[PDB]
Parts: C-alpha cells; structure tokens; sequence
C-alpha cells in the first residue's frame, strides 16, 4: 500500500532554518516524479516545488524562488526540503506528493478532494 | 543496344510502380482517406505506360517490315500518347487537390469526399485516352506512310505535337508554377509568425520551402519540354532535317519522369514509407 | 481525538497485514511449478468489422456469442452480427461522450452513458420496430464509468463520484448505494451468482461488495497506481487487476491477500482490460502499445501476443461459449480472434 | 434452408440502409469542428460562454460563423480530478483556455501556469492546439497602473524584464501596463515553445470579458491550426 | 465533521473487516488447479478446435 509519512517541522523564529522528510513505500520510488506542497490556514492547497525521477529537472514556485531546496535520495527512498530564512506568511502544514502516473511528467497532484498519493503531512509555524 | 536499355527502364517502372501501388492500397485499406486515391490513380496510370513502352519493344528488336505496319504502328504509338497524358494528367490533380486543401481549408471538407475523386479519375481516363487515339481519326495530323518502321513522327504529323504543346503542357505548366508559388507565400507567413514567438519564449526564459517547391517544378520542367521544344522547332524551321534521330534518343526523359513520380509523391510521406518498410519486413 | 482513532487504524491495519501474512504458507508459483505449460498459440483474426467514423470506447459480448454491442465517439451504438458481419442496429446518442456500454442476458436492452452522468436503457425489441429510450437515470454526479446488468429489471452503475449503486429501471430510483472508495471508481464486474462483486477505484486498492447487504466486506491492496480494469475468475473464488504501473495481479477471495502477479520489464505501458478465458487458464490483457498479450495463468509465461491493432486497444472480451475473443482499439475497428 | 436465405436477404437490406445512413452522418461529422473551453471558475469563462450563445455533467454550446458550424464543450459539474475524463478530449480542434491575468496576490496565476504545462505534456494530448485568452486585462491595469501590488514579489524575474522590440501595445497605455501584459503572455509562451516537437502551436489573445471580436479570433485561428498541418504533411513547414 | 466522521466510518469499517476470518494459500491454490484441470478439455481457445464446428471460418 502506498504510504508517505512526513516528519520534521513545529515552531521556529523568524530568520531561521528547517528541514522537511519524506519517507515513501509500497512503490517502486525512483519511477515517480515528486514534489513539495503547502496548505495554510484559511487557504487552499498550493505548489511549492517539485523535482524528477533523477533530479536533473528542479522547479519552485515564485515566492520561495531562491529560499528553499529539494532534494531526493532513491538509495533509501526519502525526499528533503530545506528551508531557510523564513517569514511569517510561511507558515503552514507540509504534504509530500507523488504524481499518479510512472514513466511520465504530467502532474495533477494539488486537488482540494482527497488525493490518493499524498501523506498525512508536518505542522510548521514561523513566529516571534 | 537500344532493345535491351528499353527493356530494362520498362521493367523499372512497371516494378517500382506495382510495388507503390500495392502500398497505397493496403494504406487506403487500413487508414480511410480521399487524397490517398489520387496518388494510387498515379501509380497505376505510371505502370501502364511501362508496359506500352514493352509493347513497342519487340517490334524494334527485330525486322518491322510488314503490310499492317501502319494500321499496327497507329495503335501503337497511339497507346503510348494516350498512356503518356494519363501520367500528366495526374499530378495536375493532386496539385489541385492540395492547393484547394491550403487555400481555402474550411470548404475542402464539406465538399471533398469519395464520389468527387472517383469522379474525376474517371474524368481524368476517358479524357487522357481521348487524345492519344484522335490523331487516328483527323487526318490533319496523320502523316502518309513511307517505311515500314515505327517512329511517332512516322505516323503522326508534327502539327500534332504543336498543338499538344500551345494547348497540351504549356497551360498545365503556367498553372503548375502559379500554384507552387503561392502555396510558398502562404507558408512563408505562417513561418514568420512561428519564428516570431520562439526569439519572445527563449528571450523570456526557412528553406525547407524553397527546395521542396523547386523539385516539384524542375521535374515537371525538364520531363516532355525538350521534346515539344524541339518540335516546334522542327515545324518552324524544316530545313533542320536533322531532328529525327534527336526526337528518336530525346522522348526518354519523358518515360523517364514516371521513375520520379512514385518516388517524390509516394515515397516521401510517412504513412507510404512506413507501410513500404513494413511489407519489406515481412518480405525478409 | 483525530490523533487517537489515526494511531488505532493503523494499529488494526497491522493486524490485517500480520493476519494475512500468517496464512502465506507457500507461494502460488511454486506449487503450480510442475503442470505442464501451454506452449505458443498463435490466434488469427478471423473477422473484421467496419463502419465506426471514429474510436471505440466499449464493447459486450451477448449471451448467444452471436450478437454484440459496441459503442463510439462519433455518439454511435452498433450492434453486429459477428458470424456474417451484418450491422442490426445504429443507435444514435443524445450525447457523443459515451464511455461504457453493456448488454442484458435476455438480449431486450441495451445500456450506455458517459461524462453527461446519466445511463439511458433503450429497447430493443419494441413492437413499432424503432429503438427507443426506454429509461433514463440520472442520480449520478460523476461521470459512468461501468454498468452490467443483474436482469431485466436490475442495473449496477459505477461512478467517478466515488460511489457506485444499484438500481431498479422500472422505478428509476437508486435502490441501494456503495460507498467507502476514495477516488474514481473506474471497473466492475459481476460475480457467476449475481451475489457479489468487485470494483478498483483509482487508489489503488479494490473492494468487494455484497449487493443483497449492501456494504464492503473485504480490501485488496496490492496494487501501486490507479486501476482501470478488473475480472471474475470462472470459478468464483478470485479474480484479475490491472492497472497503470504495467502489471496485472490475481487475488483470492477466500486467502484474502494477492496470490501472483504477471509483469515484464520491457512492458511500461498501463493495461487498459482484462479478460479469463472459459477455463480460466488462459489471462487476456489489452495494453497501450497497440498490442494484446496472453499470459499463462498458472505459470506466469508470457504465452501469446495479438498485433493485429495500430492504435490504443480500450476494450476486449471472450465469449461465453469460449469461442472467439473481440478486441476495440482507438482506429475504430472491432476484430474477432479465434 | 428457403428460409435461411430469406433472413439473409432481409440482413443485407438492413446492413445496406445501414451504411446509407452511416455515410451520409459521415458527410455531417466531419464538417463540424469540436472545441473545448477550459479556465479557472473564478476567472471570465461564465461570460465569454454568454456572449458567444448570443445537473447535466458537460454543456454543449453550437454556433455559426460564415456557414461554419462550431461546438463548444464547457465542462461543469464533474469533480476536480481532471488526470482521467481530459483523455475524452484527444480529437477536439482546439482548447480555449481562459486565464485571469489580474489574478496573482492563493496565487492563482501559478496555478495555471501548471494546468497549462500538465495540459501541455500529457502523453495523449500532444497533437492539440490550444487558443490562450488572456482575460481581464482592465482589472490588471488598474491594478498595475496605481497599487501596491507587486509582480516582483511573486513573480522576481518581472524586475529583470523588458518589452520585446516587436510589441505592438494598444495606443493609449501606459509603458508599465504593456510592460506586465507581456511578462504575462512571455511566461505562458515559454511553456508552449519548450517541447520542439512542432505538431502543435499556441495562439496568444489579449481579450476583456465584454469582446464581441473573441467569437472572430476563434474563426481565424482555427483556419491556421489546419493550415499548418497541411504544410506540414507537404513538406512545405 | 467530515473530518473525524470519516476516519471514525474508517476505524469501523477496518475492525469489521477485522472480523473475518481467513484460509491458508495452499488449499486456495490447490482448488485453482483442480479446477483449471478438470475443465482444460472446453477451452476452444487453449486447443484447437477443428474447422468443422468453428463458427467463424
Ligand atoms: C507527344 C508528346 C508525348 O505525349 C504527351 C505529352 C504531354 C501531354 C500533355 O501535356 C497532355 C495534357 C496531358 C500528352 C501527351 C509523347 N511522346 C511520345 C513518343 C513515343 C515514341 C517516340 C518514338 O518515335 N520512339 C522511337 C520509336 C524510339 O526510338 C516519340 F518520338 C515520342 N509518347 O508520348
């Protein structure tokens, strides 16, 4: 059975850093492009970043363009984000998604109804 | 060793052309489409030709002397004329066709279908066989006979090839290059706008045209325009005697052009080339 | 609260999984390791059946294996005499985007439906002659993805809404809904008894309902994608998935966990259909790559392939005479192997 | 077997005024073009749809330009999981997706940046042509030409932009507004133009809710897409 | 609401599956055979069957 499990996150002073895990079984990892999603309170989901089945292809969104990184290791089947120098507006719950399909790089993996391939995710909260 | 020169380039059309042929036929077969049929139209009228061509030969390959020469040389010769405007005949239409495709895109599908092209090969046969064999009743362009040879000015008059060439080729010819060279102008904006928008994409983050209009119209060009050309020198000028061997070792281009036919219109889109591949397969 | 019941379900779900695996005594393949294998077969395609203007979508075998129904794009249902090749019917849809078709045992009606959410039930033996709209049900709210028939008078729909249900055609009100899926529920298929059946709704998981009682009884998570087709064995007791990673299992209803799985590595292509055979020994399976494949069921060997198609293959059936088996692909062609 | 034969002889007549009928919805079917609308709900579609006619899970809109006969297919009461019915959409002429400029700050615009590129790389729709209507453009206006608004804060490559040469702005605009127009039009294009496969095009459209030329716009570019393919089956692009 | 509702229908619909008991592979395995067997000679498919009775020749 698919399952994703998110680990990392609380609460951090402005300015600082975190680190995000995903741990991912019951497929076959290095076939499936992944990515980092976000859903802040009072908001609907939203696009963080995404990355490859090998990581040679990396995209973020504009406003943590230059701030976060992803990563993924497909020895022992985990995803990393790192974040730094955070704001308020960052706060928010973390999900760790996987496109439906292998072999592929289409993606439909933000719908608000619930997706099939997408973990329970981690609370982080920026605050003084 | 003119017999055996014959021979072999009739035996290369009617190969090439049967083989085409075949192809197309499996194709319209399997995928269903009209402007396929035009193209099979061709590589049949293509092969005809061939075999006219081997009609011919065996009376060159020994002693034509015989009391019907004439009677047997006018259907002859006549086959082969008749065979010769079906294979010109043909590809003013597919130039048509995939003119009137271009032009005007909207109303060549609510009018296109398989009675229209069924209709105008039909057209396309009767009217290419009615203007070999006419020269067998007008006696204008008869000539009396003299030999017992074959030759096609031994039986018909040159002021037959000039009216074939003020009324023949030449109006098939200045539509031709018209066509060509529009359809270019039409797709030399298209180009424009295309090329337009990459330089804006990559700043944010040619002559495929021109020598593929060129072979289209170089090999109609030179396929029967020296022959008429030099006909109608002939009729002009009749002092220059010396134009029958040159009409005998001239009219080859002519038959020549119908080993570029299958190979420019059949075997340069994907469908005919990947089918051809295919049956070669399973051939091995 | 929400913490307390997470932790217990996972809890209950390893103990489903210990359960299962304690009953895992031996592996289906090396038991069956000795039965003579099959060989090659090589089918040919003894028909082929024109007259689509554009791709198929769906297709039933009928009861006799003489008749069969098949549905297009171009908001056409067809029904053909295979034997002679013979159309007897041209049913025009009142909406083009048609995904699903069946045929009732009684040979009386035919029913279809797609993205408009609605299943219409046309007669076919009305007394003026014409087919007509006998029935339509419209209390969906996703598009119809399966529908088979109980009896005359009985019609289980499958949705994209997540639910699926039972219907009565003469009333024309949902008799009882299934509820408990997560995503679209794409297949179905109705048990020999007419007592049970199965779906795979796009989370990788399928579930086996019991129509009388009207809930899920038992989960079967072996799968990694979404699954688009599913299968009855002969028998009664398991049944075949396919789904999108390229691989087909077979499960068993009463061991209650996957028994083998068919896959190669040169396949990377979703399964579009699935199909046993009257013995349930031969495993038919309808890819994307324009071909079919044929696997042993026992063996897990790659027995047979068809390649008769140039386009996707959406639909496939085996007959319930084991005849012939019919395939649809996307170039609007139906072939008839045998 | 007399009656063998007879049955025969009634099948083949059924089978004959069968193919009529199926040549002649054959004729019809391939004379009409089939185009599907696709946008955000927030954004103007519900308009557009309006302005072009003058339960049920899809809606059908039919309308005439020049003895044309185009249908619209506007997609409504169906969940948001699009990766499975989208597939039914693999032999229309054109998507018509609408896009609310006047949309970032959820961020809106990047939510359809992806919709666009997932539309674009899917594996069975890669031979469709998409009409890009850049809608709402005097709300983005007004926003750009007095506001606190920043492009930059979502979009950072916006402070590093500068209009192409070859813009042809509306006379009357402010240099910023034609400015933001274009960064806008050159993100969605940088999509379209990556794949290189050359089988299908994007049409970029600047368009306001209450156009009466939209209906136009669709005519003409529909000629194109068709165009192009032919000059691509000559050889001649 | 929904959101404790479903995973309280979950929990409950996880324990009723619980319920049910279960059989060993082996017994499974060995009915699949006998009955792949016992029928193997009905499959017009997995042998051939002679041009005289095939409907479609
Ligand atoms: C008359 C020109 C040409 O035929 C046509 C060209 C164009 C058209 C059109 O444009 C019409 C719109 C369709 C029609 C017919 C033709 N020439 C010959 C021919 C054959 C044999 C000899 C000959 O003497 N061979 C000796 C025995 C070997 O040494 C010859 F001189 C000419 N056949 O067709």
């Amino acid at each position: 059975q698919v399952q994703l499990q998110e680990s990392g996150g609380g609460l951090v002073q402005p300015g600082g850093s975190l680190r995000l895990s995903c741990a991912a079984s019951g497929f076959t990892f290095s076939n499936y492009k992944m990515n980092w999603v976000r859903q802040a309170p009072g908001k609907g989901l939203e696009w963080v970043s995404d990355i490859s089945q090998s990581g040679a292809s990396i995209s973020y969104t504009g406003s943590v363009k230059g701030r976060f990184t992803i990563s993924r290791d497909n020895a022992k089947n985990t995803l990393y984000l790192q974040m730094n120098s955070l704001k308020p507006e960052d706060t928010a719950v973390y999900y760790c998604a996987r496109c439906p399909a292998p072999f592929t790089r289409d993606c439909f993996d933000v719908t608000s109804t619930t997706y099939a391939y997408r973990g329970q995710g981690t609370q982080v909260t920026v605050s003084s | 060793s003119f017999g055996v020169i014959l021979a072999v380039l009739a035996s290369l059309i009617i190969a090439t052309n049967t083989l085409v042929a075949v192809a197309v036929l499996l194709l319209i077969h399997k995928n269903d489409g009209v402007s396929l049929c035009f193209t099979l139209n061709l590589a049949v009228a293509d092969t005809l030709i061939g075999v006219a061509i081997s009609g011919l030969l065996t009376d060159q390959l020994s002693s034509p002397s015989r009391p019907t020469q004439k009677t047997l040389c006018s259907l002859r010769m006549a086959f082969v004329t008749s065979s010769a405007a079906a294979s010109v005949l043909t590809v003013m239409l597919i130039t048509f066709d995939r003119y009137l495709a271009i032009k005007q895109p909207f109303r060549y599908l609510k009018i296109m279908s398989g009675f229209v092209a069924g209709a105008c090969i039909a057209g396309l046969w009767l009217v290419s066989y009615l203007i070999g064999f006419l020269p067998l009743g007008i006696p204008m362009f008869q000539q009396t006979a003299y030999k017992g040879q074959c030759s096609f000015f031994a039986v018909f008059h040159p002021h037959f090839v000039l009216t074939l060439s003020c009324v023949g080729f030449f109006p098939a010819m200045l539509l031709f290059v018209f066509f060509y060279c529009d359809m270019l102008k039409i797709a030399s904006m298209h180009s424009q706008q295309i090329r337009k928008m990459e330089h804006a994409g990559a700043m944010a983050g040619d002559f495929k045209a021109l020598r593929t209009v060129s072979v289209l119209i170089g090999s109609f060009a030179l396929s029967w325009t020296p022959f008429l050309i030099t006909g109608i020198v002939q009729v002009a000028c009749q002092e220059c005697h010396l134009y029958l061997v040159l009409e005998r070792y001239l009219w080859l281009l002519g038959v020549g052009n119908s080993l570029l036919n299958p190979l420019i219109y059949a075997y340069w889109q994907k469908e005919v080339r990947l089918q051809l591949y295919h049956m070669a397969l399973g051939v091995k | 609260e929400l913490d307390q019941l997470r932790q217990e379900a996972e809890q209950l779900k390893n103990q489903i999984r210990d359960a299962r695996k304690a009953c895992a005594d031996a592996t289906l393949s090396q038991i069956t390791n000795n039965i003579d294998p099959v060989g090659r077969i090589q089918m040919r395609t003894r028909r082929t059946l024109r007259g689509h203007l554009a791709k198929i979508y769906a297709m039933h075998w009928g009861t006799d294996s003489r008749l069969l129904v098949s549905a297009s794009q171009d908001g056409k249902l067809i029904i053909w005499d295979s034997y002679t090749t013979n159309k007897v019917h041209a049913i025009p849809l009142r909406s083009s985007w048609v995904m699903t078709c069946a045929y009732a045992p009684s040979g009386n009606y035919v029913a279809c439906g797609g993205l408009d959410n609605i299943c219409s039930i046309y007669n076919l033996k009305t007394r003026e002659g014409n087919v007509r709209v006998s029935r339509e049900l419209a209390g969906h709210t996703g598009y119809l993805s399966c529908c088979r028939f109980l009896d005359d008078n009985q019609i289980v729909t499958s949705s994209g809404d997540t639910t699926c249900a039972l219907w009565d055609i003469e009333t024309g009100q949902q008799t009882t809904t299934f509820t408990g899926h997560t995503g679209d529920v794409m297949s179905l298929s109705l048990a020999p008894d007419t007592r049970l059946f199965v779906s795979g709704a796009c989370d990788a998981s399928a579930k086996l309902w019991d129509v009388r009682e009207g809930m899920c009884r038992q989960t079967f998570t072996g799968h990694e994608s979404d699954i688009n087709a599913i299968c009855f064995f002969p028998n009664g007791n398991a049944f075949a998935t396919g789904s999108d990673d390229a691989t087909c299992r077979l499960f068993d209803l009463r061991a209650d966990q996957e028994l083998m799985t068919y896959s190669h590595d040169n396949i990377i292509c979703g399964i579009t259909s699935v199909s046993f055979s009257k013995s349930g020994r031969l495993l038919l399976a309808g890819y994307d790559d324009f071909n079919c494949n044929v696997w042993d069921a026992l063996k897990a060997d790659r027995a047979g392939v068809l390649a008769g198609h140039d386009n996707r293959v959406s639909c496939l059936g085996v007959t319930d005479d084991g005849m012939a088996v019919a395939t649809g692909s996307w170039d609007s062609f139906l072939k008839i192997w045998n | 077997t007399e009656d063998q034969r007879n049955e025969e002889k009634a099948q083949r007549e059924a089978n004959k005024k069968i193919e009529k009928q199926l040549q002649k919805d054959k004729q019809v079917y391939r004379a009409t073009h089939r185009l599907l609308l696709l946008g955000a709900g927030e954004s103007g579609k519900n308009t557009i749809v309006k302005q072009m006619r003058i339960t049920s899970g899809i809606f059908e809109t039919k309308f005439q330009v020049d003895k044309v006969n185009f249908h619209m297919f506007d997609v409504g009461a169906q969940r948001d999981e699009r990766r499975k019915w989208i597939q039914c959409f693999n032999d229309v002429t054109a998507i018509i997706f609408v896009v609310a400029s006047s949309s970032y700050n959820t961020n809106r615009l990047q939510a359809a940046l992806k919709l666009f590129d997932s539309i674009w790389n899917n594996k069975w729709l890669r031979d469709t042509s998409v009409i890009l209507f850049l809608n709402k453009q005097d709300l983005l206006a007004e926003k750009v030409l007095a506001g606190k608004s920043k492009i930059e804060d979502y979009f950072p490559e916006f402070a590093r932009y500068t209009t192409p040469e070859d813009a042809t702005p509306e006379p009357g605009e402010d240099p910023r507004v034609t400015r933001a127009k274009y960064f806008i039009r050159d993100e969605f294009l940088r999509i379209s133009t990556a794949s290189g496969d050359g089988r299908h095009y994007c049409y970029p459209h600047f368009t306001c809710a209450v156009d009466t030329e939209n209906i136009r716009r669709v005519f003409n570019d529909c000629r194109d897409i068709i165009q192009r393919m032919h000059l691509r089956q000559y050889e001649l692009l | 609401t929904a959101s404790i509702a479903q995973a309280r229908k979950l929990v409950e619909q996880l324990k009723m599956e619980a319920n049910i008991d279960r059989i060993k592979v082996s017994k499974a395995a060995a009915d699949l055979m006998a009955y792949c067997e016992a029928h193997a000679k009905e499959d017009p498919l997995l042998t051939p069957v002679p041009a005289s009775e095939n409907p479609f020749r």
